[PDB]
């Protein structure tokens, strides 16, 4: 059984930044690949980030390229997602995933879902 | 930016086969094979089917389906009660480098 | 009714993998 504990989501202002932390338990966190999906209530899942082994990042999603940030410790069995210039596009509910390929380039599927935290981007 | 295109919903009687199909560019569906997630209202998304055809753990054997081309077809029989959910199709892209997620299917029984 | 991985809850911080052929009105005796 593989855990996703999601913490660090909660109602912050757009023009602030918020840090989303993900705790990996139940496999080893080095040997598989780690990513972040979000999906806004009543819309279709949308993919955000992706890291792999080697802790290089894979990519990012064109609207959040150079406002989010991901980096994860193998030593703590974490990941952590930097969001800046947050905005009412942005606020959805980021789930962790969990990915059988580090490489991630082809036949790589989410084994396991995060519970998820709700990130709500408002004035 | 291609996007996985889904039907928006689907209504059938229990029992009856139930079909949904993901259309897909060729470089995203074509070069590696389309991964099925049965997300139940509510709930964290499950994976159902893991590279097309092949079933993980703990999904039933009624659950099929066939992609040919670039479309990819989920074939669910013997369907029941509480089957109820929405499926998304999801492919990784090698020209946008990026994963695609398609809008979904509202599987449902009245 | 296999009991399994009941003897510990964490496992982190792994150094050294070793897998072979088992140990195991028979005495067996180890050192
Ligand atoms: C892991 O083990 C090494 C050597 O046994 C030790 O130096 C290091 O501090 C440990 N780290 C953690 C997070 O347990």
């Amino acid at each position: 059984e593989v855990q996703l504990v999601e913490s660090g989501g909660g109602l912050v202002q757009p023009g602030r930044s918020l840090t989303l932390s993900c705790g990996a338990s139940g496999f080893t966190f080095e040997d598989y690949a780690m990513h972040w999906v979000r999906q806004a209530p009543g819309k279709g899942l949308e993919w955000v980030s992706g890291i792999d082994w080697n802790s290089g990042v894979i990519g990012y999603a064109d609207s959040v390229k150079g406002r989010f940030i991901i980096s994860r410790d193998n030593a703590k069995n974490s990941l952590y997602l930097h969001m800046r210039s947050l905005t009412a596009e942005d606020t959805a509910l980021y789930y962790c995933a969990k990915d059988v390929y580090s490489e991630s380039g082809s036949g790589s599927y989410y084994d396991y879902w995060g519970q998820g935290t709700l990130v709500t981007v408002s004035s | 930016q291609s996007v996985l295109t889904q039907p928006p919903s689907v209504s059938a009687a229990p029992g009856q086969k139930v079909a949904i199909s993901c259309s897909g560019s060729t470089s995203n569906i074509g070069d590696n094979f389309v991964s099925w997630y049965q997300q139940f209202p509510g709930t964290a998304p499950k994976l159902l089917l893991y590279d097309d055809a092949r079933r993980p753990s703990g999904i039933p054997d009624r659950f099929s389906g066939s992609k040919s081309g670039t479309s990819a077809t989920l074939g669910i029989t013997g369907l029941q009660t509480g089957d109820e959910a929405v499926y998304f199709c999801s492919t990784w892209d090698n020209s946008l480098n990026v994963v695609l997620f398609g809008g979904g299917t509202k599987l449902t029984v009245l | 009714m296999e009991s399994e991985f009941r003897v510990y809850s964490s496992a982190n911080n792994c150094t050294f993998e070793y897998v072979s052929q088992p140990f195991l009105k028979n005495l067996r005796e180890f050192v």
